[PDB]
Parts: C-alpha cells; sequence; structure tokens
C-alpha cells in the first residue's frame, strides 16, 4: 500500500496473505469462508508452493492469532491470461479450516444484482495489504488499508494503456501518491455497506503504483458471484 | 428499492441476508447467528 494507515487491530480480519518457499509474502487474499480464500489468478505464477497466513498484521512479529494454512486445492479462472490480466480470479481451498477469532473472519459475499447497483455506486471502498509502501521499494512489514474511490470506467479507460474490460473496473486517484501496489495483489478490496463490509473486488494491477494519471485496477467481483459459488462448492 | 434501498440492513420490498445472518424480527435488520459473521470487524 502507497499511502493509507495500518490497520488497526481487528479492522482488516478477512486479509490473508500467500507466502513463498522462501516464508515471504508475495500476495494478498480475502477470506471468504473456513475453508476458502479469494485471490488473484496471476499470484499463483508467482510461486511454485505457497502457503496462506491468517491473523498476522505484522510479518516480523509473531502475535498471537497467526496461523498458517496450506492449499489443498487450486480453483484458477481458466479464461485467466497475461496477456489481458482479464478474469483475474482464484479460488483456494484450505487443507484445513481457519477458526474465526480476532482478527481472522470472513468478507461478505454480496448478491449479484443489488452488489452492481447499491454496492458498486458507493463512492469510495477500502483495499489492503502488506505490499509496497513505493512503486520501487520494500513491502510493507505491517499490514496496511487505503480507502480509495471508485472511478469512472471511462476516465479509466482513458487513462491506461491496457484494455479496462467488463471483469475489471478502477478505483483511487489521479495523482493523490496513494494507491495498492505490488504485493498487495490478491487482495481484499471491500466496500461497506451501513455496518458490513462486502467483497467488491481482488487488487489486481496498474501501471506504477500511485502514478500520476494512473489509477488501481481490481477485478469486480460481481462479475463473478455465480463462479465464486461453483467453485466454492468444488 | 431504488430509494433508501428499502431500508433493508443488508439486500433489497423484500428485505435479506448473507450467510452467516438472520432476517431480524422487523423484517429488515440482520441479526448475526455466530460470534464472527462475514462482514464485521472484530473486537475484543
Ligand atoms: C490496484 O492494485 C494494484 C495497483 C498497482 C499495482 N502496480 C503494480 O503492480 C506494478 C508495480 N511494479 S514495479 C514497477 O513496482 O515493478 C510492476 C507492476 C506492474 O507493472 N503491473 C502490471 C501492469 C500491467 C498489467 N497488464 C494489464 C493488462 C494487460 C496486460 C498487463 O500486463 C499487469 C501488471 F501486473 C499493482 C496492484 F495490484
Ligand atoms: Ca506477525
Ligand atoms: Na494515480
Amino acid at each position: 500500500i502507497v499511502g493509507g494507515q495500518e490497520c488497526k487491530d481487528g479492522e482488516c480480519p478477512w486479509q490473508a496473505l500467500l507466502i513463498n518457499e522462501e516464508n515471504e509474502g508475495f500476495c494478498g487474499g480475502t477470506i471468504l469462508s473456513e475453508f476458502y480464500i479469494l485471490t488473484a489468478a496471476h499470484c499463483l505464477y508467482q510461486a511454485k508452493r505457497f502457503k496462506v497466513r491468517v491473523g498476522d498484521r505484522n510479518t516480523e512479529q509473531e502475535e498471537g492469532g497467526e496461523a498458517v494454512h496450506e492449499v489443498e486445492v487450486v480453483i484458477k479462472h481458466n479464461r485467466f491470461t497475461k496477456e489481458t490480466y482479464d478474469f483475474d480470479i482464484a479460488v483456494l481451498r484450505l487443507k484445513t479450516p481457519i477458526t474465526f477469532r480476532m482478527n481472522v473472519a470472513p468478507a461478505c459475499l454480496p448478491e449479484r444484482d443489488w452488489a452492481e447497483s447499491t454496492l458498486m455506486t458507493q463512492k469510495t471502498g477500502i483495499v489492503s495489504g502488506f505490499g509496497r509502501t513505493h512503486e520501487k521499494g520494500r513491502q510493507s512489514t505491517r499490514l496496511k488499508m487505503l480507502e480509495v474511490p471508485y472511478v469512472d470506467r471511462n476516465s479509466c479507460k482513458l487513462s491506461s494503456s491496457f484494455i479496462i474490460t467488463q471483469n475489471m473496473f478502477c478505483a483511487g486517484y489521479d495523482t493523490k501518491q496513494e494507491d495498492a501496489c505490488q504485493g498487495d495483489s490478491g487482495g481484499p478490496h471491500v466496500t461497506r455497506f451501513k455496518d458490513t463490509y462486502f467483497v467488491t473486488g481482488i487488487v489486481s494491477w496498474g501501471e506504477g503504483c500511485a502514478r500520476k494519471g494512473k489509477y488501481g485496477i481490481y477485478t469486480k467481483v460481481t462479475a463473478f458471484l455465480k463462479w465464486i459459488d461453483r467453485s466454492m462448492k468444488t | 428499492c431504488s430509494l433508501d434501498n428499502g431500508d433493508c440492513d443488508q439486500f433489497c420490498v423484500v428485505c435479506s441476508c448473507a450467510r452467516g445472518y438472520t432476517l431480524a424480527d422487523n423484517g429488515k435488520a440482520c441479526i448475526p447467528t455466530g460470534p464472527y459473521p462475514c462482514g464485521k470487524q472484530t473486537l475484543e
């Protein structure tokens, strides 16, 4: 996360971290249920073998509530391709159920029609993760969160070197130095409706990080709600 | 549903709720069934 603030205790409980063989976090994920993590398809390429850590807020310190889970099944969207970064979604079934506790709790999945009309029309969403704090810099050792405005699809298309598809939406800032960054990829974009946080996006990609005239691009979860339901039923 | 979300706490008049929640008596609010319901920040 570029800009933003460290998450307060219990504020980002749906955050998951994918960790590689070197025990290093390389991508985020969203807790959907005791057995399922939502992440980005492109994250699956970055590490031949990985695990999921939940409950972590500081990667340099072992604190209560941290737990590591083996992934039993990877369900990657069959239409994902690095050519377009379209269909950038995956679901991970964990070997052993997550025990919900402080800092460990699922984000809600919305109903398609309602989310499109009611959630996505909200002013802002929240993104979080452990990724780079500057475009070329180091990953954060602390879990960070950032409020990101939804950005008009057409404004975003005009700003982008690459095709923005119906499976993507844009969020963040034109010039303000705040954005998700590499390492946050795969992580949650959630939208508050009243007092409940619903998963609306998967941190996907951007041209640089917090670049002037560029936005953050997210996988539009509403387009994949049936796919997620199907994937979660095996 | 157009205005005020039909006064529903979650999904919209016919209100409804996400998994781990039950629609309240009033037919609008949503009641969490467990201690760690989806979409709620956690408290000690
Ligand atoms: C909103 O979340 C994020 C915001 C920004 C970022 N930013 C980033 O990750 C950039 C930072 N780093 S860097 C310079 O520090 O080494 C390189 C990353 C990048 O260049 N990503 C990138 C760019 C373009 C496509 N793309 C799109 C369409 C078609 C083909 C296609 O390749 C795919 C990509 F991976 C990440 C988020 F996860
Ligand atoms: Ca820790
Ligand atoms: Na920008």
